[PDB]
């Protein structure tokens, strides 16, 4: 039980990590559109 | 085996590790092919005309040409695994006894064919006619080869 | 030693011929050179090729066919196609001056000038035969060299060859789509040529297969080449017991003593069950229960007829491929329970089966997928009389004010023949509602 | 005409089509008409183009992204394996009134 | 093991079915290509798929389902999605025009254009089924075809298939939040067919699910995907005993007679107990009592209707995982002795316990932490009558001014049916307040 529940956090981390990596670029995107 | 046909009791491999071949006591001559990535096998029933037979022994050539059958009728069936068809039937007349229970294809175009009586026969491909006959006691169940084939040991 | 001769007459018949002979060569292992290589030979001989082909010593198998059409363009395509070294040079009888759509052109002018030539090559082909069991005919029911030209053959084959099963595979004019404006007219004028000088007549429409390859094969916007192959698969299922091996081989006279109830009621239907496409074939089980059920659905009939508007009189189920004979009787028992297939008072059994042991063969570049299990359902129903009646109505309108008659009575005949051909149709209909009445 | 600064200048993770820098008469067999070339999305590779992105643009591809990262090895023990239909009913041999025959080694 | 098909109708129903069939194929082992990586020989053949899957021979397992939506956007995304090889193209029936959030063009005008094709395709699945138990129909009460086309299915499936346990998984609209404006109309005009030929109408509103995801599952800003994953685990205990073994195996016909006391009263709730996220899953022990207690609690329910202001009449409690019977019947005993949870006098018995041996499989990317002992409760209480009453107030307000009617009547629907659905709801509300008085 402790095994893949430990894995489950690491997947939830990876979902939120890349969702943040998604939203950081969209911040960088809407910046560059405004920069022009 | 198919649902229309019966049950299979023999297996053999080939000179490439993807072919696997089964015969039956009910005629399920099927040349399979192995498909590791999808983890499945793919059969192909071999057409032999209207010759439904009962066969109990398999041997193949050393250069993966043709596979050889020994039937209960006393008939050597040679068929192609590359066109899935028959090539040559056995002795026309003077057929064997209680069915051929052991076949061992040599490195040549020949074959040591046994019987249910002990009539070990070395015959060639086109006629399947005896060349040198010696009667063994007991029905021949195993024909091995000592490698090169000069000293073949027959079990009954 | 069970031969059949195919007589492809007219434009469509040769066009069906180029699709059917493509299929026949595959099944029996014949290359377009007419040769069978050693690799695709069952050890020794096979004997399953002589029904449609014939050996000529050197190793050349020639078709047992007669291609005749009164213009060169279609036949010259066969002479200059891939099968130029398959068909014999004399069995491609041509002549010039096409019978531009007119039954009179067939049965008066350009028909008698060529009819002695075609019957000689039929005589030569049927003298090489040992076990000739029928005359397969492929005409068009709309044109001049179709309904018109085959009207000479069947009225001369019947007096010459006498007792032989004359099976017809033809193209009937569709309910709403039609190429020529003379099509309904030239379909009832050939009914004095298919009711008496014939044995059977496999009706096929145009609109039906257009919907078949629209809802099963997903080949919307098709052409004739696709349609003629599916009709070609029908013949290959009917004439399959004569060549291959199986459990119940239904021979051609086996076929007709079980199909044709009354001497004049002989117009059956046709369905091929696995008309599935390629990507949808893997996405199906394709067992015997549903393919037998897929024959009786009113959307897979090869002629635009509702089968639920009539009564199935005689039926026959020619299974092709790996079919165990238990599950057919289970499939028959289901269709005996469903109310929508009402049979008749006078036939308690009403089912013939044929179990072949060869899977269908796919054209290399075709649409029908590798199915290892088929059945061809041929049904004599009372529901084909409305397909008769629909073209009767198209006739009476264009008859009444005499129109497109001067082209037709002009090249040699009498005005009277219209009424007797119409009366023959009316007598053809009168039997069909008569046979489909319950008796007390 | 957007010349599309490379990669990280779109909401779709793509550079875009290079495009065309004669129209052959083709009677093909999969689509309704000739002027709707992408009617049933034949030629559209939207799933494969969504498998190169981190996060897909449609809010329906989230069903089945991490399917190739299994978190649990499946415990295939407490199943419903049919035994009465598969150990009672034999296929076809009629063995009961057949001889033991070739290879009938008994325990 | 027996079979059950699942007819998903509506944008909601197929998106619930997107999360359902993702869970379904993971439990058995079918990959998105449609093939199982282990074969039936390897495993001592496990026919657990048979309830929702059907083999074709090449190992191509098949969802026993029919996705239908009359507008082509939410069905083309599953013919282009990752599960595009798994489904069948004929199963994914779609139309051209929208129902446009209108009952009239779901049942009368637009719905008749595809009612033939779906009823043929239900027949294709039903024929190859041998033990078809129930129709698991997924839809939402607050839209178009999910309000429309499903009503035409309910009438047609009862005339065709009769007694085959027409269950119904449904999405009720919420008290306060709503994604439509015309939603009160098409939520009580379709419940005619719900209190007609439908034997167990499972209920979920969207609003309660958001609260579960926030409180228990600890995600703010939830989307519609997490709301559908909860529904998928609800089915997977309802169809767990049909697929996996257990101590007290409970069939799909067992559910009805253990939950419907009277023929009108057939509306259950649904509650999944151990629905917590992974970070607070190391934290709680989660044996058996806290989850038996969990479904019996207000802030774990899946419908915004509190059971405390109402009386229970039937409650089947379905368990999965490592559930031991003594732990249940002690948890049964301790919760039957609580005053706030009231049971009506004509149910002295209490609960129907169902024990299963398969722990719930977690969806990778899903929220729900794995629990080795789970509960899916299907209650039946008088407290659902306030859920019917809140839209009754809302319907009566915007019908007395005759608002948003010219979209309805001008689309093939009579005005009189509106008043008929008005009196029909009064009867059902009068029935629920009637069945819950204590006669003394
Ligand atoms: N399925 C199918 N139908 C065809 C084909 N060719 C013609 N037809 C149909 O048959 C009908 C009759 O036309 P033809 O085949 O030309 O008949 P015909 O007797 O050869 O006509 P003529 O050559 O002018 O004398 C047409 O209206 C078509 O609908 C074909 O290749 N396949
Ligand atoms: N459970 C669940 N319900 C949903 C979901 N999406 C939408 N709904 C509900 O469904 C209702 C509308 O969806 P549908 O009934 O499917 O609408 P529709 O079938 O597309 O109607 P038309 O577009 O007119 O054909 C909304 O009021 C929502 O309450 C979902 O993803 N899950
Ligand atoms: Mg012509
Ligand atoms: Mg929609």
């Amino acid at each position: 039980c402790h095994a893949i529940r430990d894995a489950q956090i690491l997947e939830k981390q990876l979902i939120q990590k890349e969702l943040d990596a998604e939203e950081k670029r969209l911040d960088q995107m809407m910046e560059v559109e405004r920069q022009k | 085996a198919g649902l229309n046909v019966g049950n299979a009791t023999t297996v053999i491999f080939s000179k490439c590790r993807d072919e696997m071949f089964v015969t039956a006591g009910n005629g399920t001559i099927r040349v399979w092919e192995l498909d590791l990535p999808n983890r499945k096998i793919w059969p192909t029933e071999c057409q032999t005309g209207q010759m439904k037979r009962i066969v109990m022994s398999i041997s193949m050539a050393n250069d993966d040409s043709f596979f050889y059958l020994g039937t209960t009728t006393g008939d050597i069936l040679k068929m192609n695994p590359r066109t899935k068809l028959l090539a040559d039937t056995g002795p026309a007349k003077d057929k064997f006894s209680l069915g051929v229970s052991a076949i061992c294809c040599l490195k040549m175009g020949g074959l040591l064919v046994g019987s249910g009586d002990g009539l070990l026969v070395f015959c060639k491909s086109p006629s399947y006619k005896p060349i040198k006959k010696i009667q063994l006691q007991g029905g021949i169940t195993s024909i091995t080869l000592r490698g090169e084939g000069h000293q073949f040991f027959v079990g009954t | 030693m069970r031969e059949c001769i195919s007589v492809h007459v007219g434009q469509a018949g040769v066009q069906i011929g180029n699709a059917c002979w493509e299929l026949y060569c595959l099944e029996h292992g014949i290359q377009p050179d007419g040769q069978m290589p050693s690799d695709k030979t069952i050890g020794g001989g096979d004997d399953s090729f002589n029904t449609f082909f014939s050996e000529t010593g050197a190793g050349k198998h020639v078709p047992r066919a007669v291609f005749v059409d009164l213009e060169p363009t279609v036949i010259d395509e066969v002479r200059t196609g891939t099968y130029r070294q398959l068909f014999h040079p004399e069995q491609l009888i041509t002549g010039k001056e096409d019978a531009a759509n007119n039954y009179a052109r067939g049965h008066y002018t350009i028909g008698k000038e060529l009819i002695d030539l075609v019957l000689d090559r039929i005589r030569k082909l049927a003298d090489q035969c040992t076990g000739l069991q029928g005359f397969l005919i492929f005409h068009s029911f709309g044109g001049g060299t179709g309904s018109g030209f085959t009207s000479l053959l069947m009225e001369r084959l019947s007096v010459d060859y006498g007792k032989k099963s004359k099976l017809e595979f033809s193209i009937y004019p569709a309910p709403q789509v039609s190429t020529a404006v003379v099509e309904p007219y030239n379909s009832i004028l050939t009914t004095h040529t298919t009711l008496e000088h014939s044995d059977c007549a496999f009706m096929v429409d145009n609109e039906a297969i257009y919907d078949i390859c629209r809802r099963n094969l997903d080949i919307e916007r098709p052409t004739y080449t696709n349609l003629n192959r599916l009709i070609g698969q029908i013949v290959s299922s009917i004439t399959a017991s004569l060549r291959f091996d199986g459990a119940l081989n239904v021979d051609l006279t086996e076929f007709q003593t079980n199909l044709v109830p009354y001497p004049r009621i002989h117009f059956p239907l046709a369905t091929y069950a696995p008309v599935i496409s390629a990507e949808k074939a893997y996405h199906e089980q394709l067992s015997v229960a549903e393919i037998t059920n897929a024959c009786f659905e009113p959307a897979n009939q090869m002629v635009k007829c509702d089968p639920r508007h009539g009564k199935y009189m005689a039926c026959c189920l020619l299974y092709r491929g790996d079919v165990v004979p238990k599950d057919v009787n289970a499939a028959i028992a289901t269709i005996k329970t469903k109310r929508t297939i009402q049979f008749v008072d006078w036939c308690p059994t009403g089912f013939k089966v044929g179990i072949n042991y060869q899977p269908p063969t796919v054209v290399p570049g075709g649409d029908l997928a590798k199915v290892q299990r088929a059945v061809c359902m041929l049904s004599n129903t009372t529901a084909i009389a409305e397909a008769w009646a629909r073209l009767d109505h198209k006739f009476d309108l264009m008859y009444a004010k005499r129109a497109f008659v001067h082209w037709y009575v002009g090249e040699g005949m009498e005005e009277g023949e219209f009424s007797e051909a119409r009366e023959d149709m009316a007598a053809l209909e009168k039997d069909y509602e008569e046979v489909g009445m319950d008796s007390v | 005409p957007r010349r599309q600064d490379p990669k990280e200048h779109s909401y779709y993770y793509r550079q875009g089509w290079t495009g065309i820098i004669k129209r052959d008469p083709g009677y093909n067999q999969k689509l309704h008409r000739d002027d709707r070339e992408h009617a049933k999305s034949l030629g559209l590779r939207i799933n494969e183009e969504e498998c190169e992105r981190p996060v897909g643009v449609l809010s329906s591809s989230v069903y089945g992204r991490r399917i190739d990262q299994p978190v649990e090895p499946l415990n295939r023990d407490h199943g419903r394996a049919g035994h009465v239909k598969a150990d009672f009913y034999r296929k076809n041999d009629i063995t009961s009134i057949k001889a033991p025959g070739f290879g009938h080694i008994s325990p």
